[PDB]
């Protein structure tokens, strides 16, 4: 599934992520927007044997478990095909847990390199939420 | 499966260092996020703080900087160490993972002159 | 920091018979709410997360609703094995906070 912006940003603000540990709503939606496009089935297989799972990216060597990366920790005890999901419900529950480490989201290199820094309240401006 | 287990004295005096153990069984501590809770006489439960996989930590602010949540991955432990305890500290101490499904059986801690 | 305020304080009920406990916060945060079950000599048992999601090992007669500020925890039609305590718990911010409780018991 390929979210509108402001279909997103309504779903996430229900999934609780607006303003959660700190992070306003837009910075969610801008993540969403520059790892994945919106696109809840987005994946990418990483150097280190690893892949990035879903609207989020989530990686399979620390948070989810794809059974095909080395080194894999599991942090999310989520396997990364329900990363894969229409429902962003397993997504947003390890988000929050990756978000609740010291390193916030910076987890996120895209949101990193094009969000940290800008105005994302422009995000989910414009919305009916 | 996991398996976590409080280990540590049961009584202690006041303005001395409270610490307790928690051993992890059936993974290691470096795939989750470690927390320490406990419940005082009354029904009262207060989260004291977590270590996440980075090794940052966050701590209860009531805790007044007393306390200290360290790792030792070598012997599959984390621990609680609260500094100048007294008998408000008094209280059942139990170690559980962030997601809160894996819980230890709980120890309860007196602190008192005797 | 966040307060959550549970009401009722205590709940009587014969087996058969459905509950619902509630928890409100302090300021809205979101779906972050938690819900514990403690018995005596015990760890707390984590029932529903996230206000409404199902925890796998729990009876399906526990199910969770609410968002914003106000939360409730429903038993549909207790068991004795219900009897005990019930907590809920935010995660929106540090620290994490418990509400007082709700005992729930047989009359």
């Amino acid at each position: 599934k390929v979210f509108g912006r402001c279909e997103l940003a309504a779903a996430m603000k229900r999934h609780g992520l607006d303003n959660y540990r700190g992070y306003s709503l837009g910075n969610w939606v801008c993540a969403a927007k520059f790892e994945s496009n919106f696109n809840t089935q987005a994946t990418n297989r990483n150097t280190d044997g690893s892949t990035d799972y879903g609207i989020l990216q989530i990686n399979s060597r620390w948070w989810c478990n794809d059974g095909r990366t080395p080194g894999s920790r599991n942090l999310c005890n989520i396997p990364c095909s329900a990363l894969l999901s229409s429902d962003i419900t397993a997504s947003v529950n390890c988000a929050k847990k990756i978000v609740s480490d010291g390193n916030g989201m910076n987890a996120w290199v895209a949101w990193r390199n094009r969000c940290k820094g800008t105005d994302v309240q422009a995000w989910i401006r414009g919305c009916r939420l | 499966d996991v398996q976590l287990q409080e280990s540590g004295p049961s009584l202690v005096k006041p303005s001395q260092t409270l610490s307790l153990t928690c051993s992890v069984t059936g993974d290691s501590i470096t795939s989750d996020y470690w927390s320490w809770i406990r419940k005082f006489p009354g029904n009262r439960l207060e989260y004291m703080g977590y270590v996440s996989y980075s090794g940052s930590t966050y701590y209860n602010p009531s805790l007044k900087s007393r306390i200290s949540i360290t790792r030792d991955t070598s012997k599959n432990q984390y621990y609680l160490d609260l500094n100048s305890v007294t008998t408000e500290d008094t209280a059942t101490y139990y170690c559980a993972n962030w997601d809160g499904d894996y819980w230890g059986q709980g120890t309860l801690v007196t602190v008192s002159a005797a | 920091d966040i307060v959550l305020t549970q009401s009722p304080a205590t709940l009587s009920v014969t087996p058969g018979n459905s509950v619902s406990l509630s928890c409100r916060a302090s300021q809205s945060i979101g779906n972050n709410l938690h819900w514990y079950q403690q018995k005596s000599h015990e760890s707390p048992r984590l029932l529903i997360k996230y206000a409404s999601q199902s925890i796998s090992g729990i009876p399906s007669r526990f199910s969770g609703s609410g968002s914003g500020t106000d939360f409730t925890l429903s038993i549909n039609s207790v068991e004795t094995e219900d009897f005990g305590m019930y907590f809920c718990q935010q995660s929106d911010s540090w620290p994490y906070t418990f509400g007082g409780g709700t005992k729930l018991e047989i009359k």
